[PDB]
């Protein structure tokens, strides 16, 4: 069936992998390596394909902020450059609605992104929409209801506990309730019609708590916690549950790969990825 | 310009 797809990461230097998981049987594959190293990406797919956004390419040869859209077809194992966006991201968020990827924040150099924008495959074009009301890099993005939510992240000063979300049909963001935790470089993704928060940084250490939104009762409620604190963690859903990826978690960086299951509330470690790494791309196709 | 040691990302653990 659907496989979950690695892309980049960090380990001494931004790194170039793709690798695909198996869950039903437990196998990694190593596919076509990205065409320029990537970290601090995020990764979504639109129509079976899989997309590799922003990032960075941090080496000992100096370092260089993405603005780069990079299209993988599982089908021909094969990497095309899609058109760049309007400035570099790193540590970008993205989601999908109708089709269309949002980009949201990130960073190039020192600045801190409040600027979002849409990218429309049939066209493979650009186009900015409404800034969000906070700057943030390492942005969790996630799609409910066909609106965009961006939660926590970090500011230039400040990591956030703040969350917004943008209406498309308004082109407008607004401010909804705080989770309970501070949290730059969670996880953020949707399962189940919630929007997950799980790991990140709280301004003095990594995070295992996890935390979910209900857009009818507007409460984060926290739900069980990862056995392994982490941040610039990759995130995706599979077939219903919740995949963790990687991270960094101030000594060490991870290869743990742990999955939650809503129906038990029980996180376990279901395998280890090739190697350890921090802020990678991660997709469902 | 000064060829300054590189500095820890507390998030992210990249050297910059």
């Amino acid at each position: 069936g659907r496989l979950i797809y690695t892309a980049g990461g960090y380990f001494r230097q931004s790194l170039s992998y793709l690798e695909a998981y198996n869950p039903s049987d437990g196998t990694w594959l190593r596919l076509a390596d990205l065409q320029v190293p990537r970290s601090g990406l995020a990764g979504c797919v639109v129509g079976g394909l899989l997309y590799a956004v922003g990032g960075r390419n941090n080496s000992p040869d100096g370092n260089t902020d993405s603005s780069a859209l990079d299209c993988y077809n599982p089908m021909t194992n094969q990497w095309s450059p899609c058109a760049p966006m309007s400035v570099p991201r790193n540590r970008i968020g993205v989601g999908v609605i109708d089709g269309h990827i949002y980009a949201v924040g990130g960073s190039h150099g020192c600045i801190h992104h409040n600027s979002v924008e849409r990218y429309e495959p049939e066209r493979d074009e650009w186009h900015l929409v409404a800034p969000m009301l906070t700057r943030r890099i390492g942005v969790g993005v996630a799609v409910l209801n066909r609106l965009l939510y961006a939660v926590g992240g970090f500011d230039g000063t400040n990591r956030l506990n703040s969350a917004e979300c943008y209406y498309p049909e308004r082109n407008e963001w607004r401010m909804i309730t705080a989770m309970n935790t501070i949290r730059s470089g969670a996880g953020v993704c949707v399962l189940h019609n919630c929007i997950y928060a799980a790991g990140g940084y709280d301004g003095q250490d990594q995070l295992n708590s996890v935390e979910r939104y209900d857009v009818e009762t507007e409460t984060w409620t926290f739900v069980a916690p990862m056995k392994h604190r982490r941040s610039a963690l990759g995130i995706t859903v599979h077939q219903g549950r919740i995949y963790v990826l990687g991270g960094y978690d101030g000594h060490t960086f991870l290869d743990s790969v742990e999955c939650y299951d809503p129906d038990t509330d029980t996180w376990s470690e279901v395998t280890r990825m090739t190697s350890g790494r921090s802020g990678v791309g991660v997709a469902v196709t | 310009a000064f060829f300054a040691q590189l500095q820890l990302d507390e998030e992210t653990g990249e050297f910059l």
